[PDB]
């Protein structure tokens, strides 16, 4: 770790560091004890002596590497500083951030600088990189300080790529927090972070789409939709979900009813997203599937329209305004007659906000000046 | 601060 | 009248937090709709009374309110607006402050404030509130009428202007307000707006608001429309304040605000203003009621139709 | 041939649109079985709505309510075998609701069926639900395995204890949750055997799960497991996991250690907890989490009042206390606000003589504390430490003290004292209190805050209840009369506010010549506020006074009343005439 000591005698301070650096000071919450200086610095050259040498990261390290890492990250997390409950908004505040963070930082991106190494044989690390120390990194992703989760996230990121062996064992252990969280603990500050993982995970799925990978779009990724706080972690949520129907169309009739069949009520905002990302999914859409769908969709999309509340009016009218989506309806005359009475008792006066007003004007003007010259 | 139509 | 004993039946109801049914609103809204439509845009309101701010669905603390200056017939109000937005129990706020109304009609006054309309009313809580709480957008809907007859604001003694937000370069003389139309929802721009949507600030002259709409104002604006006007003090609320009340511009306006720290989760005191008898100014500044069943419902909540 | 209307006609509902009009369907399937044959629901109804609705989960959650309450609607016990394949299908939905409701059910079932119908019906039922697909299932069984176990045969028995077993170990973290949570529940279907035999490694396995999550719910349920008569018998089987449970480095564990400590103790016998979990709570106090030294402290008197014989004494005294003194002056502020709810009911269990040498520097210095809410929360206890300390040393070190926070910020704080002032000045001051306490008991009826005049105006009633009478009318009385001048109608409205209390306890004689000739001098004062109140303050102390005197004289100001400027005097002084009967 020093560079400094001949070629040999040099392996045998790193191991020796990164056992020095693994007596943990186990309060940063009460008072000072610098000449703990030492750590931070040498943790330090550590980082930079492996981001730099060729031919460094030998056999005997990873182990001690593996524990320095273990002792240093696992902790149990504290109780979280913000009081909750189903009152408070998920815009989550008083984001208490780790008091050990300027130990912390460098832990995590040594470790991650050693798994990036031009030279980490992961054969020789699967070894020592558990099934155990996965699921200790995971309970990770739990904590409520931002900068910690993005470490997790591109650090696991990494130890699933990296190892073939870990991808089975990652997936359903992620999958269980999932679980844990939508069918009842709605609590976990890291769903988004663990999404965006899952969003690559998923873009780099298979030729015929495996059925594994089915199950948890259906099982898993659509009952997210169905939580509280969809909010904090939609738009990552929406790629996963859109990701699937990329790769494998054959999958659009049971996930546009998924959304269906947990389309909110008595909650807006997600009304609003839930339309959001039904357009996000009509764009991608393939013509031969668009009928499956096509009647119980603008069934409820006919519904928001009316709703009063005009941000889902709105967004919901608003697909109106985009050439592939319309092009859709106007092939069909099925479409129209569900969306016919619902934009005619709100049709004349009513809805206050008069922007929705102009709009369903549009919408009944481009549906009547197409093909199908119908009237009642 | 949270949001500023408004803390 | 046979149905006033149902009226402060209804009222003895909802002050324990449980609310009022479907019909009961819409005939409670309709009976409060016609007793407000008698009032003026300005409305002269007689000398002692206690002003309130904003208090946006803070209930367990519109209680701690009157716990700390008496009970609604026995002590006379007059509040700013903003009765529906952030906290959690609008429908029983705006439910009991209405009702509180149409009951004792000169023991109480209350006002319009930038969310009691139909735009803000449903990009924060009540609409939702309403929705979860009775399964259809119709307690909403006969709330968010009632908005349109609350006066647009109040003059005690002659002399201390009581509105929500603010002053208007479209304004000028008191009477200005009075010729203005105010049996609609509340638009972006204009008088009426400006009116329920601006703040003061240190700048002097009138200023750009940082809110969407209205304007800001320095004690210049402010002390001319007074010195011309009536001119003892202007009063209003939707601007917080963590001492509750806020005395600005050589003391030629108070700011009132009357919901404390929870989903004003801020850290402010409350307070209102007491207007005695020859009338002069007491601020009681009030801190959030205890409250039990503590932030754990014991993790067994109901779904939104999912 | 019939000739009423009752049977089944009313409803355009069956066949469905909407959500509403299936949902008021299956709320109103409590009437289409008594409907329609009692006889037929089983042979048609069931086997129709086995699964047949999958659409809508709120319309699920509504079915289960129903096939719960159809224990008799389908003949009775003999007949409930035939409710399991749709409440099976309830059982394994996926969201949580709906499943949640089925396993009750389920269980509310399984009594009214048979021992030979468990056997061969409900527990194959459970075999299934436990031997799941996946974990809705799984999750769901846990429940069902107590109630049909203490029913069915001793071979059967043994294949559930089997189940239960498999459940425990289960591949995922969910189920093992909701078997780690009936744990308890299921111990409790006693086989003292067999709870040493096989639920004690279930415990000791759960009680060191790899997952946080579920090493906190064996706590939970070890209560039961240690509360099943071992003894030196506890210390082998259930004590090293438990003294681990305190120790655990998830706080999550060492708390419910600490929120259940006083149950343990009850339930591990006074021998251990001598020896073995004073360290712990001793420990348990001084933990780094402040939320375990909290839920820790909430819990030192409990702990306390239930120890042993002659050590109860010394173990509060030379090793529970040193923890105390160290705790209220605590960094957090929510363990001396939680050792405060308990601290003064320490006081009768050390008796009176270390009260005062101990317990003392400890009731004052929780009183002055920075938090409005820690001496809120001595001050509700005070009773406990007057009723068996001396009232000569409760007056010597806490009354000046007390008497500082009759007149804190806080009206919380305030409103407290005032609760107080009854026994504080009536098991002492005799002529001590109207000269070293009046002006300052009277004071909080000219407080800016109403509740202290609502706290100061009910306390007068007993001011006067258990004090004297010829007194009130010699203090009380001639300067409560005196506020009736205050320019602020808030203050002056206190005069009627007194008077309608201060007339149950004076009687007619000090009412009619004292009272009254203020009461109807206020009828005629500026604000509507007082005058609505002088009629709402008549009516209240009305039957108090004389028939005659209140017919001339509490008649013709009442009518007046009725006459001018409001509609609330118009209203009070009206309702006042009804129940006084004077039209
Ligand atoms: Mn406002
Ligand atoms: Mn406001």
């Amino acid at each position: 770790r020093d560079v400094p000591p001949a070629d040999q005698e040099k392996l045998f301070i790193q191991k020796l560091r990164q056992c020095c650096v693994l007596f943990d000071f186990v309060s940063d919450p009460l008072s000072d004890l610098k000449w703990k200086e030492v750590k931070r610095a040498a943790l330090s050259e550590m980082v930079e002596y492996i981001t730099h040498n060729r031919n460094v990261i030998t056999e005997p390290i990873y182990p001690e590497v593996v524990h320095m890492f273990a002792v240093n990250m696992f902790r149990t997390l504290p109780p979280s500083s913000n009081p909750t409950g189903a009152e408070f908004d998920p815009e989550e505040d008083e984001p208490t951030l780790e008091a050990a963070w300027p130990h912390l930082q460098l832990v995590y991106e040594f470790f991650l600088r050693f798994l990036e190494s031009p030279d980490f044989q992961p054969n020789i690390a699967k070894k020592y990189i558990d099934q155990k120390f996965v699921l200790q990194l995971l309970e990770l992703f739990d904590s409520e300080d931002p900068r910690e989760r993005d470490f997790l996230k591109t650090t696991l990121h990494r130890i699933y790529g990296k190892f073939l062996g870990l991808r089975a064992y990652i997936r359903k252990q992620i999958n269980n927090i999932f679980y844990r969280f939508i069918y009842e603990t709605e609590h976990h500050n890291g769903i988004a972070e663990l999404l965006e993982i899952l969003g690559s995970i998923i873009n780099g799925f298979a030729l015929p789409l495996k059925e594994e990978h089915k199950i948890f779009l259906l099982k898993v990724l659509l009952p997210l939709h169905k939580v509280k706080s969809l909010s904090v972690y939609h738009p990552q949520l929406a790629y996963c979900v859109v990701q699937f129907l990329e790769k494998d169309s054959t999958l659009t009739e049971p996930v546009v009813m998924a959304l269906l069949k947990y389309w909110p009520k008595t909650h807006s905002p997600k009304e609003v997203m839930f339309l959001n990302e039904l357009e996000e999914i009509l764009d991608v859409i393939e013509p031969s599937e668009f009928v499956k769908i096509m009647e119980p969709l603008f069934r409820q999309l006919a519904k928001c329209v009316s709703s009063p509340h005009f941000q889902v009016a709105e967004r919901a009218l608003y697909y109106w305004n985009n050439e592939y989506i319309m092009s859709l309806i106007s092939d069909n005359a099925a479409k129209i007659l569900p969306i016919m009475f619902p934009s005619l008792y709100r049709n004349s006066k009513t809805h206050w906000n008069k922007t929705i007003h102009g709009l369903i004007y549009n919408a009944l003007k481009l549906f009547m000046e197409m093909n199908q010259k119908l009237f009642d | 601060x949270l949001x500023r139509x408004x803390x | 009248k046979v149905f006033t004993k149902e009226l402060d039946q209804w009222i003895e109801q909802l002050n324990e937090c449980k609310q009022l049914s479907e019909s009961q609103v819409k005939s409670l809204c309709e009976k409060a709709k016609e007793i407000l439509t008698k009032e003026s845009n300005v409305q002269e309101v007689r000398c002692p009374v206690t002003v309130c701010g904003d208090v946006h669905g803070q209930f367990h603390d519109l209680m701690e309110l009157f716990r700390i200056g008496g009970k609604s017939p026995d002590t006379n109000y007059l509040f700013m607006g903003d009765y529906v937005n952030r906290g959690y129990y609008s429908v029983e706020t705006v439910t009991l402050l209405v009702a509180l109304k149409v009951r004792y009609r000169e023991r109480i006054t209350i006002l319009r404030g930038n969310h009691e309309s139909r735009q803000i009313t449903q990009v924060y809580g009540f609409y939702d509130e309403c929705l979860r709480k009775y399964g259809n957008a119709n307690v909403w809907k006969y709330f968010t009428d009632l908005f349109d007859y609350l006066p647009l604001t109040a003059l005690v003694d002659g002399q201390i202007f009581c509105l929500h937000g603010g002053l208007s370069p479209s304004i000028d003389t008191l009477d200005h307000i009075r010729a203005l139309d105010r049996l609609q929802e509340v638009p972006h721009e204009g008088p009426m707006c400006d009116l329920l949507w601006s703040d003061p600030d240190d700048r002097g002259g009138w200023g750009i608001s940082p809110r969407g709409a209205g304007y800001t104002f320095g004690q210049d604006i402010s002390e001319t429309f007074n010195h011309a006007n009536g001119l003892t003090l202007v009063s209003r609320a939707h601007q917080l304040v963590m001492e509750g009340y806020n005395w600005c511009h050589d003391r030629n306006v108070v700011t009132i605000f009357s919901a404390p720290n929870y989903c004003y989760r801020c850290g402010n005191q409350a307070a209102i203003m007491e207007l005695d008898d020859t009338l002069k100014y007491s601020f009681l500044q009030f801190d959030p009621a205890p409250r039990r069943g503590e932030p754990h419902v014991t993790r067994r909540t109901p779904d939104y139709f999912l | 041939d019939d000739s009423l209307y009752p049977i089944a006609v009313l409803i355009d509902e069956l066949r469905n649109e909407d959500v509403q009009l299936r949902l008021n369907s299956i709320k109103k399937l409590s009437t289409i079985a008594l409907a329609l044959g009692v006889e037929r629901t089983r042979s048609e109804l069931l086997p129709f709505l086995t699964d047949t609705i999958y659409d809508e989960d709120e319309v699920l959650l509504a079915l289960a309510e129903q096939l719960g309450t159809f224990t008799t609607l389908v003949g009775g016990p003999e007949y409930v075998h035939c409710l399991l394949p749709p409440l099976e299908s309830l059982a394994t939905v996926e969201e949580t609701v709906v499943r949640d409701k089925a396993v009750e059910s389920l269980r509310a079932i399984s009594h009214e069926h048979s021992p030979s119908d468990l056997e061969a019906h409900f527990v194959p039922l459970v075999k299934r639900l436990a031997g799941g697909d996946w974990f809705t299932s799984r999750t769901s069984a846990c429940g069902l395995f107590s109630v049909c176990y203490p029913r069915v045969s001793s071979a059967v028995k043994a294949e559930l204890r089997q189940y239960f077993r498999n459940l425990c170990s289960d591949d995922t973290p969910m189920v093992r949750r909701a078997a780690a949570s009936k744990l308890g529940e299921f111990a409790k279907v006693l086989e003292l055997d067999n709870v040493k035999s096989e639920i004690i490694p279930m415990f000791s396995n759960l009680a060191s799960d790899e997952q946080d999550s579920v090493r906190l719910l064996a706590v939970e349920a070890c209560v039961n497991i240690a509360q099943l008569l071992p003894q030196e018998d506890l210390e082998a089987l259930v004590m090293p996991t438990l003294r681990q449970a305190a120790e655990d480095k998830s706080w999550r564990v060492r708390y419910m250690v600490a929120d259940k400590f006083t149950e343990l103790q009850k339930a591990v016998g006074p021998e251990i907890t001598k020896t073995d979990l004073v360290p712990a709570f001793q420990n348990l106090m001084k933990d780094c989490e402040a939320e375990v030294r909290a839920a820790a402290s909430h819990k030192v008197k409990e702990f306390c009042e239930n120890l042993s014989a002659d050590c109860r004494e010394n173990v509060i005294m030379t090793q529970i206390l040193p923890c105390i003194k160290e705790l209220v002056s605590d960094a957090n502020q929510h363990v001396k606000s939680a050792l405060a709810s308990v601290i003064m009911g320490l006081s009768p269990i050390l008796g009176k003589d270390n009260t005062i040498e101990h317990l003392l520097p400890l009731f004052l210095a929780q009183l002055k504390d920075e938090c409005p809410e820690v001496r809120l929360n001595i001050i509700s206890n005070l009773d406990c430490v007057n009723e068996v300390i001396g009232i000569r040393q409760l007056s010597q070190s806490l009354l000046p003290a007390i008497v500082e926070l009759a007149e804190d910020a806080k009206w919380r704080v305030r409103l407290a004292i005032i609760e107080y002032m009854p026994l504080l000045a009536g098991q002492l001051g005799v002529e001590f209190f109207d000269e070293k306490l009046n002006s300052l008991c009277m004071a909080w009826l000219v407080d800016h805050v109403y509740a202290i005049r609502e706290a100061a105006t009910s306390n007068l009633k007993k001011l006067v209840e258990k004090f004297g009478k010829e007194w009130a009318h010699a203090t009380i009385i001639p300067k409560v009369l005196a506020m009736s001048g205050d320019p602020n109608y808030l203050h002056r409205m206190t005069t009627l506010f007194c008077i309608n209390v201060l007339s149950e306890v004076c009687g007619q004689d000090i009412t009619t010549k004292h009272m009254l000739p203020t009461v109807l001098r206020m009828a005629g004062d500026p604000v509507a506020n007082v005058r609505f109140n002088v009629a709402k303050s008549l009516q209240k102390i009305g039957p108090i006074l004389d028939n005659s005197t209140l017919q001339s004289e509490v008649k013709p100001i009442l009518e007046k009343l009725t006459q001018d400027q409001d509609v609330d005097v118009k209203y009070f002084a009206q309702e006042a005439l009804t129940v006084l009967s004077l039209a």
